Parts: structure tokens; sequence; C-alpha cells
């Protein structure tokens, strides 16, 4: 079975630091882009970034909000994907996804741009 | 000279058949399969009506091997294969019956005794990302080159050198499919194309597609021009008391010539002999 | 990136009911679109891929038919358990964004 278990979220004061987690597994982490996905309390979601896979040369494509502040690293060794955000403000406080684009490599209509599977979400909350 | 009897009738004999051929489906499709797993689709039992193909964009290239687009309104194929993939612009020339290169050896390879046609159409935008398109992937290393229509798509580490891999990439041990990176501003020669590639085979098996020839009545005794399901002739129809099994449609004599034809509509046997001629 | 809106935005129907969501793009997307639903406090599950595929696992009553700059989803026979927010998101450019988000309540 397919699971992304995260951890490291939680609270920090304004200007500080976090390094969220998500660990993959039941599939091939290798061959998988994985994409963070936040959720502001009470609004819609919001793309935070994407890295793709280290076969298509593991680009990393950020948000204009978020360009500057967040980097987006992933490790194949233990199937996990780090998001190191930094120099926070009151306005970064959401629930963050981590998400997988699982491409299809056998039937051929593989999209490679889609949200497969989902994390269960952690809290990031920015106050004093 | 040599004196002929000259026909005066011309009759066509083609299936009982209405439905037909879902050929918009197969090129008004929402998206197109990557060229290392395209897609194969079977046509059988249906009319094929190859006037509405143009009715999709501007063809880029239609080349038919042996046949001609013209007559594929005239002819009865057996079973039709479609297969639908995209590749770039200069790849589009790789897609032809000996042909070599990354898509002949390593995604789609057509045998030297092709009998068909091939589409390509620009699709670029339909199938470009301004971010780069990265449905599409091509097979960039194989031990071997391919078979004739056939599919490969594994995805299993490719060992070049004697140094095993264990399923972990890295030099001397490439994946081994590669992504296109189609977008917008790319080149005509690295654009996306939409290719299609239908499959006809001909004779043997009753023909199960046909083009929309209106079938007229059957009349024997008299030297006429006759079409049965696209084995076009000439001469006299008469009834026959060979022993044609089930199957048997139609028989040859000693030079390999049509002598008897099975009726497609009623079923029935008939003797054909040329029309009297000789020399004066 | 690319101004994206959803119509409407609280649409409510009862149970057998036809349910339909509107999206539109500021630009052609092509077919470069999808439909996420998100129950109350769960993660949110993908529905509809390139805008007109279903996805594996989603019940037959759903989907997808657009595309260019119009895009549309359809419930035929809507359920108890249809109701929570459909979001659409585009991939046709590097910088992704979602929809407004709908909420589809009961009477």
């Amino acid at each position: 079975e397919v699971q992304l278990v995260q951890s490291g979220g939680g609270l920090v004061k304004p200007g500080g630091s976090l390094r969220l987690s998500c660990a993959a597994s039941g599939f091939s982490f290798t061959n998988a882009w994985m994409n963070w996905v936040r959720q502001a309390p009470g609004k819609g979601l919001e793309w935070v970034g994407r890295i793709k896979s280290k076969a298509d040369g593991g680009t990393t494509d950020y948000a204009a909000p978020v360009k500057g502040k967040f980097t987006i690293s992933r490790d194949d060794s233990k199937n996990t994907l780090y998001l190191q955000m930094n120099s926070l403000k009151t306005e970064d406080t959401a629930i963050y996804y981590c998400t997988s684009d699982v491409y299809d490599f056998s039937t051929g209509f593989g999209q490679r741009d889609d949200f497969d599977y989902w994390g269960q979400g952690t809290l990031v909350t920015v106050s004093s | 000279s040599n004196f002929r009897v000259q026909p005066t009738e011309s009759i066509v004999r083609f299936p009982n058949i209405t439905n037909l051929c879902p050929f918009d489906e197969v090129f008004n499709a929402t998206r197109f399969a990557s060229v290392y797993a395209w897609n194969r689709k079977r046509i059988s039992n249906c009319v094929a009506d190859y006037s509405v193909l143009y009715n999709f964009a501007p063809f880029f290239a239609f080349k038919c091997y042996g046949v001609s687009p013209t007559k594929l309104n005239d002819l009865c194929f057996t079973n039709v294969y479609a297969d639908s993939f995209v590749i770039r612009g200069n790849e589009v020339s790789q897609i032809a019956p000996g042909q070599t290169g990354n898509i002949a050896d390593y995604n789609y390879k057509l045998p030297d005794d092709f009998t068909g046609c091939v589409i390509a159409w620009n699709s670029n935008k339909l199938d470009s990302k301004v971010g780069g398109n990265y449905n599409y992937q091509y097979r960039l290393f194989r031990k071997s080159n391919l078979k004739p229509f056939e599919r490969d798509i594994s995805t299993e580490i490719y060992q070049a050198g004697n140094k095993p891999c264990n399923g972990v990439a890295g030099f001397n041990c490439y994946f081994p499919l590669r992504s296109y990176g189609f977008r917008p501003t790319y080149g005509v020669g690295h654009q996306p194309y939409r290719v299609v590639v239908l499959s006809f085979e001909l004779l043997h098996a009753p023909a199960t597609v046909c083009g929309p020839k209106k079938s007229t009545n059957l009349v024997k005794n008299k030297c006429v021009n006759f079409n049965f399901n696209g084995l076009t002739g000439t001469g006299v129809l008469t009834e026959s008391n060979k022993k044609f099994l089930p199957f048997q449609q139609f028989g040859r004599d000693i030079a390999d010539t049509t002598d008897a034809v099975r009726d497609p509509q009623t079923l029935e046997i008939l003797d054909i002999t040329p029309c009297s001629f000789g020399g004066v | 990136d690319i101004v994206m809106t959803q119509s409407p935005s609280s649409l409510s129907a009862s149970v057998g009911d036809r349910v339909t969501i509107t999206c539109r793009a500021s630009q052609s997307i092509s077919y470069f679109l999808n439909w996420y639903q998100q129950k109350p406090g769960k993660a949110p599950k993908l529905l509809i891929s390139a805008a007109s595929s279903l996805q594996s696992g989603v019940p037959s009553r759903f989907s997808g038919s657009g595309s260019g700059t119009d895009f549309t989803l359809t419930i035929s026979s809507l359920q108890p358990e249809d109701f929570a927010t459909y979001y659409c998101q585009q991939s046709y450019s590097s910088l992704i964004t979602f929809g407004g988000g709908t909420k589809v309540e009961i009477k």
C-alpha cells in the first residue's frame, strides 16, 4: 500500500526555519515527482513547489511568493522528500501536504503533473 | 488483330455491413500514447470511410505504402490495426519500413513488407507545455532491435558494461527511457507530432472492413465487369458445382488466377469464365 | 502565472441530482486540467485527470469534459458521500495554480 508519512511540522517564531520531511513507501520513489501543496486555514489549496525525479534532471520549481525562501530537496536513498523553509512571515501558516506524480510506465497514458497520492498533511504555524 | 467481347454491365458485391468504423475516436482522442508504449486498436466489421480522414488538421504526412489514399475507398481489407503515438518532428521520417534510428530500433519498428498508411500531423497547440510536456517518453537503450510491431514497456535499469547495477542508476547504468521536453517555442523538428499508423492486410479470410462502395444486383451469364470485395475483374459469372468448404472463399487455377468466388452477400459460388476472345 | 476562476462557489443539491461545475482558464491550456475532491478534515483526492479521464477507484458518476479555456465536471446522480469541495488545477505552465474552490452542500 502506498503511504506518505510526514513529520517535522509544528510552530515557529517569525523569521524561523523548519525542515519538513515526507517518507514514501509502497512505490518507486525514484520515478515519481514530488510536489508540496499547502492549504491555508479556511482557504483553498495553494501550490508551494515541485522537484522532479533524478531521471528528469531534478530541476526544482517554486511558486512566486515562495521562490526565494523555500528549498525542496529529496533523497532517493531513504525514499524521503524534504521541504526547507526559511525567513517565515505571518502569512505562511497552512497545512502542508506532500504529493506524488507517479507515472504509469506500462499503459502508456501516464500523466506526469497530477497529484496521484497525498500525504496526511502536517500543520505549520507562524506566531510570536 | 485479336477480337474480344466487351463488357456491358459493371457489378459490385460488398458485405451487407451498416456500422461505421470508429476512426473519430482514434484520431480525435484527447491524448495519445507514448511512442515506447504506442496504443494499438483493432478495427474490423465496419465500413471505413476515409473521406473524413482529411477532416482532422492539414495533414503533414499521409504516406501510404502498397496502396494509394485516393483508392482507399475502393478496397476491402480484412483487419485494420491503428497504432497511435506522439514523436518529434525530425523523427517522423523514421516511421517507415526499412528504417533505422532510435524510434525504429527501440520504440516502433515497421516490417519491410508493410502495407498500409502513415499519418502525421503537427500538434504543438495540443501537446506542449510552456514548462515542458514530460508525459511523452521514448526508449533510449535496449539489448537489441525490436521485432516488427513489438511493444517494449519494460522499465528495468539498462546494464551497459560488465559492472552490475543492482537496480541503481548512474554511470554505465542508464535509465532506459528518456522523456520528451515539448515546448511551444521549440523548432519544427522538435515540436510534437501525432502519428497514426494504419496496417491493412488483404485477401485470405473474408474481408471485414470495406469502403463505401454501393453493391449492385448480381447478373449471371453475361460478359460483365465484377468487383467482389475489392477483387476486380472481367468475365462471365456462372453457377458452380464446386465443393467449396464453408471457410473457403475463392479458388485459384494453375496460374493462380481467381476462377471461383463466393458471393459476399448470398454466400453462393460463382465460376468466372473469361469473355470469348481469339485471333482473327 | 495563469489566472483561474471557478463557477459557481456555493452550489448545493439534494441526493439523486445532477451537478455541473464550470472552470475557466485565462488562456488556452489544452487538456492540462485536473479535478480534485477534498472532504472536510481530509486530504484531497484526485478524481479527473487531463480534464476528461476518470481516475482509477473513482465511481463512474463523475465525468469530465471540455478543452481550450472552458472545462466542466458533471455528476450524474449526486450521492450523500459526494458533498465536498472540488478544485480544478491546471498544469499547463510551470507555475501550477489551483482553482477558487467550489463547495457542494446539502439542502
